[PDB]
């Protein structure tokens, strides 16, 4: 059996990879929805940090 | 989140990660002439797309001693791709622009510039310096294309008004220390719903040093100001052949 806390609270042996994605059906190329001009601040799509 | 900004409008995009909010001029976005407001009766065409976008028309380099430059829209645009087009192919021409005047610089280079946007910025002359001349400026110092002019006597607009109240129109500084652009947007202003896009300029466009530009030996001296803009909802009338004035 099992007492001390850090031995009941532990994670050792988890076997379940978690995985931070997943696959979607994709059957076709993506559409293009229609889209306007914006003049924003804060919003900014284009600046990356690569 | 006040400070970066995207301004997309057409096939252009531009961007700025040392913004300084945007100004709307007299506060109210550009919009089509109403029905009511109308009187010319042609159905309009309106480009959109095409015409709506920004533009990149020239580039001025910032030096110690510059006095500043001027500009005047729709003056501007009239011979640049398909708006130049529509301009020239009618008569009645009506539009909103967004201004973005750019100069990026470095943390240790100092120096502010006025960004402003003065409606029927009629132009003066000396007079002769004794004032008992009767002189007119010349079309190309009215009307100086994308090019611009520069301001010979920048205390006084060359209109005898003082720029001390310049800020009295819509306007924003670009201080190095804080941000490397100013944007402006700015609806139609006139008396008239439409007007031609060559006889009449709605608004001067003046970007003047105020604080001089300043660095030491070393850091790089070639500071520019480009000039970019586009025009919103415009809208054309009263087609015909093409003239350019």
């Amino acid at each position: 059996g099992d007492r001390v806390a850090d031995v009941i609270e532990s994670s050792i042996g988890d076997s379940v990879s978690r995985a931070l994605t997943h696959a979607l059906p994709a059957p076709t190329g993506q559409n293009t929805q229609v889209s306007s001009h914006r003049l924003d601040t804060g919003k900014v799509p284009a600046l990356q940090a690569a | 989140s006040d400070r970066v900004a995207q301004l997309t409008i057409g096939n252009s995009t531009i961007t700025t990660q040392e913004a300084a909010n945007i100004i709307v001029g007299y506060g109210e976005w550009p919009s089509y002439c109403s029905d009511s407001d109308a009187t010319a009766v042609d159905k309009p065409t309106r480009p959109d797309v095409s015409v709506n976008r920004f533009y990149t028309l020239d580039t001025k380099l910032w030096e110690k001693s510059s006095k500043g430059w001027y500009w005047k829209f729709p003056d501007v645009l009239t011979e640049t791709g398909v708006f130049g087009q529509n301009a020239q192919f009618h008569y009645l021409y009506r539009s909103g622009f967004c201004i973005h005047v750019q100069c990026n610089a470095s943390k240790f280079h100092q120096g502010a510039l006025l960004v402003a946007v003065l409606p029927e910025y009629v132009i003066g002359t000396v007079a002769g310096g004794t004032g008992t001349e009767d002189t007119h400026p010349p079309y190309k110092q009215t009307q100086p294309g994308a090019d611009g002019f520069e301001l010979q006597h920048p205390y006084v607009l060359d209109a005898g008004i003082p720029i001390s109240q310049l800020t009295v129109c819509p306007h924003q500084w670009i201080n190095l220390r804080t941000n490397n652009c100013a944007t402006i947007i700015v609806p139609y202003i006139n008396a008239l719903p439409f007007d031609s896009a060559l006889n009449h300029c709605n608004f001067g466009l003046l970007v003047v040093p105020i604080s001089p530009l300043d660095y030491d030996q070393g850091a790089t001296p070639v500071i520019p100001i480009t000039i970019t803009l586009a025009p919103m909802c415009s809208e054309f009338a009263g087609l015909r052949q093409a003239v350019t004035q």
